[PDB]
């Protein structure tokens, strides 16, 4: 229905059209009659008159009045009907041409539909009375339809260009109507003096002819005349209307000063001549519209839907805990942010996963319990009052950045900010970063952990290494070059680099002089040379080198006693030698699922062990030494290749755990009651040696 | 009607100027029926058949009635007027008349008009899909509404395959066309040419002197101007007319129409698969391009495999919700929550919500891409594929390195076999049924069976031939290794001795007919089933004393023909099952076997059974089913602890009453035998129920009703 | 009623033909009630019954009445024009009135009209039903879906009982061909020997010689030559029709219709057992596939007892 946008003017051209074509039509028929033209000659050859015989038959009489019809006769007293209907056929066919183009036409129609669904919506009530479940999601779709009309009509201005090209056409045909109509509206007359030399057939050569209705095309003609006079004058009332306001712009300032919403725009072009059409057809639908095309009414109505979906007791139902005993909320594929969740004052942490969009309060000052904050796979935005309270109260973050920008750029503001947790991935250009060396106004940053596929450590760690304390990198098959900005670590006390495929432990390692301890793991050790620097690291005392390639274990670990923590599960270790167990200050030694020949008797050395691991070895000899050492109290022998187990070994009186899993044993001596913290859970042992005690014992046993 | 879509602009245009024709025509001959006529006046000077135009002004007198005059305006209308302008407006009529039926044969002729039809309304229909609107957007879909989408997108499919075969609708557009041009050409040539014979003043010699007395006349034919004028105005609308023409028939020599390239759309579209139609589907989406590109937009995700694929996915997800894939939850044999997925398009994203799911099977789905929503399924731990082509993502095996422990494959093809299984980081468990040998895939499907560290249980239906040295490597781990070959026997060659893990070596159907030392130097070994393996003779059980840990002799399904007296030297076995063999008698030496707990001998040739079967007190179940076996010695009822006593199909005579001595009695079967009648005691016994008391019903009537009674109220209460 | 389907492009061809005939009908009832008249002026000169047509020139003076010409004109008009040229639009009228009756008696008659409209209900519902889309694509089917698709079948079956014993409809269709190219052979032999007699210039000899004082008269049929042509261009439509009418004919002896052989269709399709059907069925079938193929392939599936099976053993 485009009777929406037939504004007055349009309607009364129509009309005038109509009535134009009546009198066309009308002239048509009265030209039919066959009668038209009525000629005597001149010249013929109380008072009795009498007539003057003219002497000529009916058909000399027909042939005068056809010859002078033809000849004497003006063109427009004969052909002024069709005139008529020719230019009432061209009024008609360009009054419609804005409407009936290919490209014009859909976009009308688009206008109209989504202003009719603006008109019904509840939401525009509904917004009115916001300024002053189902229906908001019905509002959310049409305001997507609102923003995908922007960026569908607005672009162009075909629409605006065509009406004026329509309207200059009916002002130009007008004006041809007007002026040479009224130039020949005399030449319709009663009396017509007819001079065909026709003398020859009839007689005479000059007639006096009447035309029987040029009175009544007289009267047509003016009639016309006047309406062609209205109609131009409606279009020359629809050129001022056109041009005396630009009408490629539509101000919203009067919904400005009525919408308390100031964020309402000033669209133009094709927007703003169809704004202007449907205000001559309407006012109340721009005004309605108004409130759709705002994007900050969109984002009110996202916190409105965002505070209807979830209820405070759903929150009550979503509480739960975290890896730090911290009240989290886990917000999983969320469109926003609800001031719901605000509303909880106890919570100790926010989970917020792939909500993307998202523009941080001051409502979170609400909640004052917060230490934890996990920002996973969301570009989050912020207030100013946000970034002052989590300026001074934050101090725990944990985000991923599957995309850089989905990193916000606002973390490096804090201070007070402690943990980070940093996840993701990272590209070539590793420097260029930075959002990562502006951590230098953080002040209390003591972890960082970045499983990302880092080849170059920042300088922004070099920056950080005063009060930085944690490292935990996960590259993930990636090479980690440009150790010196490692070397520039100095209050550094923890380093746990995972797959950073570091060949030889750097001189950073030992240019830390307080690192308490070290991971090189999944890092490709083949030789441990480095170690005499080693000695510098006095806080060290774990070594957790495991899943590593050390083939042989050199007379350097003497460098170092301080050593506690020893990992070197799944290595590549052929025979320990004689000087691992004089360090005696060892108590946490792990050479697990490796493949050791034997165990040399030097292990009598490590009394204050309390873990010796050697699991899955091909150890066939475990000398009666390490059952001497008695502070040993976890000893884990599994699925080596020894034989007996010991009898003496109630020896022992502090051996709390012996995995001795899978080795090949034959019968468990009757001392286990002697061993005061060794269980069948932890001796584990396949059940065929677990049927090995006698009786008694089983009694002592199983009351333990 | 709906063929609006089809008409194009040029079209409406000559619909329009042939309307305008026919009003033309329709003027032109009212005007020649009611007053074309000719008004001839004689010339009184006649000189060589022409008119020779040689006080008061007088009048001609002709002498000519009106009636002279009537016949000589007839004569010379017929004979000296031309025959142009009396029919040119029958000529226009004709002319518009073919014109008209030219532009709507289409629209008639039944062979194109089927085609047009069935075109329009399957595009109307798409266009109207709701299914177009979410495609475009891209879910909620009714199920009225997704069966319409899917028998609608089967509509489309069935309607290209009727409809690319042939090219008529744009073989008769043309000809069509080529008709309405040419005919315009001769219409402005013969037109053009004779237009001027429309003249007002027209001179006749029509030679009637015999019947009005003069022979030249000087006729005036008052309608010539006016039709002067209509043929001019139609010779415009004709010009007009051509020139439309012009540009349709160029518009079908600038490109092939039959060739449509989908190039702008599958280039916008997401969906760039689609494939470019050929012959009349091409033209008609050629003539809806003209109309509106909208509608061949919205037809363009119609026609797209790729639009299939997700419709086909899509679809899949609203069939199988949650809560019937809840009602259809199952246990497998390890009581484990498992989902048995059978002729399934796809794995649906309602299984992937869960997060206790343990046991994720899939049987028979073709091709299925896995999303990673799997990672939210926390207590994943199996996974079964049989016949399933599985493709899969990176965070999936992230969270199968970290949680997944099993992983059955199940495969008729190598391709079935993913290449990802391989980079597991906890894989323990791991079933690969179906042929593991190929041309350069021999063990080499497989070969990222060195990655998995962890595996502790293989069991192998491949129909194999050898064992590859990998899995004696990572046998350090691995505890079980069950190879079904269907009737193929393996070369061994003792290759198997870094078994020390294993503890159950199953060769079931493996046909050896003997034991080689690796069987027997695996210390760690307790299951031992030679099943099928057609053992005419078992002699290497004296070497498995330094094999301390075995256990369980499941000697069973076996042709082995007698029991040597050295069986009396073992004593540690507990389920010593000999079932499903020809063993001639059980032996004393048997019964020397003091740790029994399970006694299986069915399917023997037991001639009787002896007493020393009551030297089994720990025995729990006992079957000597389909035995020759008469009866039951009281030394059998001293012990307490039989269960289930599996004693049917036999000869047994009588049971002795010591069976009042058994106590533990729970399932029996005497369907079959020669119990003449049920002792009492088989009623006396408390664990023995209704469900384990598996007997006859006269002789159970033959007991005291009272007794009856009380089992049933033990049944019922 | 969607009887489009019934039509052939010779039915149509013949449809537009007749209403061109209709208009030719009118038009020239139209001019011979308004303007058909004659002009007679009488002979002077009369030579045994006939006329002997033998400065300044003078008008022949006849010394008649204009209402004795008028009687002149009516009464050469009655007598001596010949009736060809009187009553061909009625003729035209009448001929193509009786073709227009031919064409539409089977859709008027209800004998034939009844089982025609049975016939097409059922094939557009076959059409358009979805297990016929569901086994050309040939198991997922939904019980509302599979309930009507039985009712369909047991219809298709009851009403192969009910059709396949009567041949009316087939009958009807080959009387009206026939009378209609007979009709055609008749109308052409009569109007070529008389579209000669449509002249121009008539002599009449009518002996009113007491009422005029003449008795031979020259006289002028003004809208003689128009009809001339209509009659020819007439002649020309009835060609056509009786070309087509004549290709028609050939199609109806071309092959038994009443036999209907699903040859092709059950040899492309899975189902080589879809029964050949007989009489007025075959007819109708024949018709359809001159329409469209794709309708009469799509009924074939409705008709085999192995779709049936499947039909059942997929609701089982
Ligand atoms: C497709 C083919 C179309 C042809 C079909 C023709 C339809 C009509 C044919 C039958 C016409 C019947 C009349 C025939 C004999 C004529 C009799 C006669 O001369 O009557 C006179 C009379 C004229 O009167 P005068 O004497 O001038 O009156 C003066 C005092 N007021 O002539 C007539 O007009 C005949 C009246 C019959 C009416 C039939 C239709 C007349 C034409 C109507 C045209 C109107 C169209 C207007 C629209 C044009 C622009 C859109
Ligand atoms: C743009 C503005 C146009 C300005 C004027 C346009 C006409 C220019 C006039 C040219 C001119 O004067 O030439 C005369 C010339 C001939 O005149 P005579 O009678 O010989 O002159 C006698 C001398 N007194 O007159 C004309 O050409 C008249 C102009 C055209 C008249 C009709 C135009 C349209 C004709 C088609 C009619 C369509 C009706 C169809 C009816 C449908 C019914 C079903
Ligand atoms: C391009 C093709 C052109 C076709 C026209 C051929 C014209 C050739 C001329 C033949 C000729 O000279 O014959 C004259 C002869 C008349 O003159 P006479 O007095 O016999 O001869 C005296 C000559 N002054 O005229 C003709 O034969 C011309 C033929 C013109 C055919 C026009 C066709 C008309 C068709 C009738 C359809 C009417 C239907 C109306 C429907 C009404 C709906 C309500």
């Amino acid at each position: 229905a485009f009777r929406v946008l037939k504004p007055w003017w349009d309607v009364f051209t129509d009309y005038l059209s109509v009535a134009m074509l009546m009198i066309g039509v009308f002239g048509c028929t009265l030209q039919v009659m066959q009668d038209k033209i009525i000629c005597l000659p001149k010249r013929v050859q109380t008072v009795e008159m009498k007539g003057l015989k003219t002497d000529l038959d009916l058909q000399q009489y027909s042939f005068i009045n056809q010859m002078c019809y033809e000849r004497a006769l003006h063109w427009y007293a004969k052909y002024f009907p069709y005139l008529v209907l020719i230019h009432t056929l061209v009024f008609m066919l360009c009054s419609n041409f804005w409407f009936k183009f290919p490209g014009s036409s859909s976009k009308i129609e688009h206008f109209i539909s989504i202003l009719g669904k603006c008109f019904d919506s509840p939401w525009t009530t509904r917004a009115l009375s916001e300024v002053s479940k189902k229906e908001g999601e019905q509002a959310k779709a049409l305001f997507e339809k609102v923003k995908k009309f922007r960026l569908h009509v607005e672009e162009g201005d075909i629409l605006y260009a065509m009406y004026v090209r329509q309207t200059v056409l009916k002002v130009i045909k007008f004006l041809i109507i007007i002026a040479y109509n009224s130039a020949l509206v005399s030449k319709v007359q009663f009396t017509v003096d007819c001079n065909v030399d026709i003398q020859d057939m009839t007689g005479y050569k000059n007639f006096s002819c009447n035309h029987t209705m040029a009175h009544l095309f007289s009267k047509l003609s003016f009639c016309y005349l006047c309406f062609v006079s209205i109609y131009g004058l409606t279009c020359l009332y629809t050129l001022y209307w056109l041009f005396y306001r630009s009408l490629r712009e539509y101000s919203f300032e009067y919904v400005r000063q009525e919408t308390g919403i100031d964020d309402i725009p000033d669209v133009k072009n094709d927007f703003a001549f169809m704004l202007h059409m449907i205000d001559q057809y309407d006012p109340l639908y721009s005004k309605r519209f108004a409130v759709f095309l705002s994007e900050v009414s969109e984002n009110k109505l996202k916190q409105l839907n965002l505070n209807n979906e979830w209820t405070p007791d759903k929150l009550r139902q979503k509480l739960q805990t975290n890896a730090h005993n911290r009240l989290e909320l886990p917000l999983i594929m969320l469109s926003g942010l609800p001031d719901t969740v605000f509303e909880i004052t106890e919570l100790q942490s926010l989970k917020l996963e792939i909500i993307k969009n998202v523009m941080i309060p001051a409502t979170i000052a609400q909640l004052d319990n917060l230490q934890e904050l996990c920002l996973h796979q969301c570009s989050v935005k912020i207030h100013s009052a946000a970034l002052s309270f989590l300026k001074e109260n934050l101090k725990v973050l944990s985000v991923k950045f599957d995309d850089m920008r989905e990193l916000p750029p606002w973390m490096y503001g804090l201070r007070n900010l402690e943990e980070l947790y940093l996840v993701g991935s990272l590209s070539h250009d590793i420097s260029k970063n930075v959002t990562l060396e502006s951590l230098r106004d953080l002040k209390s940053l003591k972890i960082l952990s970045i499983k990302s596929n880092v080849s170059k450590i920042p300088q922004a760690v070099v920056d950080v290494s005063s009060h930085l304390q944690k490292m935990c990198v996960h590259n993930d098959g990636t090479k980690l070059v440009m150790l010196n900005n490692l070397k520039k670590m100095t209050n550094l006390t923890e380093l746990e680099l995972v797959h950073c495929d570091l060949e030889r432990i750097p001189h950073a390692v030992f240019s830390l002089l307080s690192l308490q301890e070290l991971d090189l793991k999944e890092n490709n050790l083949k030789s441990i040379e480095e170690i005499v620097s080693f000695q510098h690291l006095r806080k060290l005392t774990v070594l957790k080198l495991w899943y590593n390639s050390i083939a042989y274990i050199p007379e350097h670990i003497k460098k170092l006693t301080s050593l506690e923590r020893l990992f070197f599960s799944h290595n590549k270790v052929e025979v320990l030698p004689s000087h691992l167990f004089l360090c005696n200050k060892i108590r946490y030694l792990d050479l697990s699922y490796n493949d050791i020949r034997f165990i040399p008797p030097e292990i009598g050395v490590l009394q204050s062990l309390q873990y010796f691991s050697i699991t899955c070895n091909k150890v066939e000899s475990l000398p009666d030494e390490l059952y001497f050492c008695k502070k040993l109290k976890t000893l884990k022998i599994g699925k080596n290749s020894l034989s007996v187990l010991s009898p003496k070994i109630g020896n022992l009186l502090f051996l709390s755990y012996l995995d001795i899993k899978g080795n090949h044993f034959e019968v468990l001596p009757p001392e286990l009651g002697d061993c005061r913290a060794l269980k069948r859970a932890g001796l584990v042992v396949e059940d065929a040696l677990f049927e090995t005690l006698p009786s008694d014992v089983r009694e002592q046993m199983k009351a333990d | 009607p709906a063929y609006r879509i089809l008409k194009p602009w040029w079209d409406v245009f000559t619909d329009y100027i042939s309307i305008v024709m026919l009003m033309i025509a329709v003027f032109g001959g009212t005007l020649q029926v009611t007053q074309d006529k000719m008004i001839c006046l004689p010339c009184k000077w006649v000189t060589k058949d022409s008119c020779n135009d040689s006080t008061g002004p007088t009048g001609i007198k002709y002498d000519l009635d009106r009636h002279q005059y009537n016949y000589v305006d007839a004569v010379c209308y017929e004979n000296r007027l031309h025959w142009f302008a009396k029919y040119f407006p029958y000529l226009v009529l004709l002319h518009t008349l073919i014109f008209l039926a030219c532009s709507n044969f289409w629209f008639k002729f039944p062979r194109t008009s089927s085609k047009l039809e069935h075109f329009v309304s399957i595009l109307l229909k798409c266009f109207d899909s709701p299914w177009t609107t979410r495609a475009l957007s891209e879910g909620v879909l009714d199920k009225k509404e997704g069966e319409q989408a899917k028998a609608l997108f089967e509509k489309v499919k069935k309607f290209r395959t009727h409809v690319e075969e042939g090219d008529i609708v744009y073989r008769l557009y043309m000809r069509q066309t080529i008709i309405k041009v040419i005919k315009f050409a001769l219409i402005i040539c013969y037109t053009v040419y004779y237009v001027h014979n429309i003249k007002f003043d027209v001179d006749c010699t029509v030679d009637i002197e015999s019947l009005t007395g003069y022979r030249t006349y000087r006729c005036a034919h008052p309608l010539a101007t006016l039709f002067k004028i209509l043929a001019s105005f139609y010779i415009s609308l004709v010009i007009f007319y051509g020139l439309i023409c012009m540009y349709t028939l160029w518009w079908m020599l600038r490109r092939s129409l039959k060739k449509y390239s989908f190039e702008s759309i599958r280039e916008e579209s997401s969906y760039s698969d689609i494939p470019d139609v050929k012959n009349d589907f091409a033209f008609m989406l050629h003539l809806i391009d003209q109309y509106d590109p909208l509608y061949s937009k919205r037809f363009a995700v119609f026609l797209s495999e790729v639009s299939e694929n997700k419709l086909r996915q899509l679809n899949l997800n609203n069939e199988w919700t949650l809560d019937k894939l809840r009602q259809r939850l199952t246990k497998n044999a390890q009581d484990k929550l498992e989902l048995h997925l059978f002729m399934l398009s796809g794995i649906p994203d309602t299984v992937f919500d869960l997060v206790e799911l343990e046991v994720l099977k899939l049987e028979l789905i073709p091709d299925v891409t896995i999303p990673p929503s799997i990672a939210q399924l926390t207590g994943l731990k199996e996974l079964w594929l049989y016949h399933t082509a599985a493709k899969i993502e990176a965070p999936a095996l992230a969270f199968l390195r970290e949680n997944l422990r099993a992983l059955h494959i199940k495969f008729t093809d190598i391709k079935e076999i993913p290449l990802w299984i391989y980079s597991l980081k906890t894989l323990e468990e791991l079933h690969l049924t179906g042929n593991l040998s190929a041309e350069n895939n021999r063990y080499i499907v497989i070969d990222g069976l060195r990655e998995l560290k962890r595996l502790k249980v293989l069991r192998l239906k491949s129909n194999l031939s050898k064992l590859p040295q990998v899995v004696t490597d990572v046998g350090v781990h691995l505890q079980k290794l069950s190879i079904n070959n269907e009737g193929t026997k393996l070369i061994v060659l003792n290759s198997l001795k870094k078994m020390v893990n294993l503890t159950e070596l199953e060769l079931i159907r493996c046909d050896l007919e003997r034991i080689p030392h690796s069987i027997f130097s695996l210390h760690n070994l307790q299951e031992i089933d030679l099943k099928d393996n057609n053992l005419k003779t078992i002699e290497e059980i004296i070497s498995f004393q330094h094999l301390h840990r075995l256990t369980c002799l499941k000697l069973w399904y076996n042709h082995i023909a007698y029991i040597p007296i050295q069986i009396g030297n073992l004593t540690n076995l507990e389920r010593l099952y000999l079932n499903r063999n020809k063993i001639e008698k059980i032996p004393t030496q048997l019964f020397y076997c003091r740790k029994l707990r399970y006694l299986d001998l069915s399917h023997n040739n037991l001639t009787f059974l002896p007493a020393d079967i009551g030297l089994l007190q720990n025995l729990q179940n006992l079957a000597v089913t389909a035995n020759r076996i008469e009866a039951l010695p009281p030394e059998l009822f001293q012990c307490r602890k039989l269960r289930a006593l599996h004693l049917g199909n036999n000869v047994l005579q009588s049971l002795p009453s010591r069976v009042g001595e058994l106590t533990n009695l729970t399932q029996i079967e005497l369907r079959g035998n020669r119990l003449e009648c049920l002792p009492v005691e088989l009623g006396e016994c408390p664990l023995l129920k209704r469900s384990g008391l598996v007997v006859e019903e006269d002789l159970f009537s033959t007991l005291p009703p009272e007794v009856k009674e009380r089992l049933w109220r033990a049944d019922k209460e």
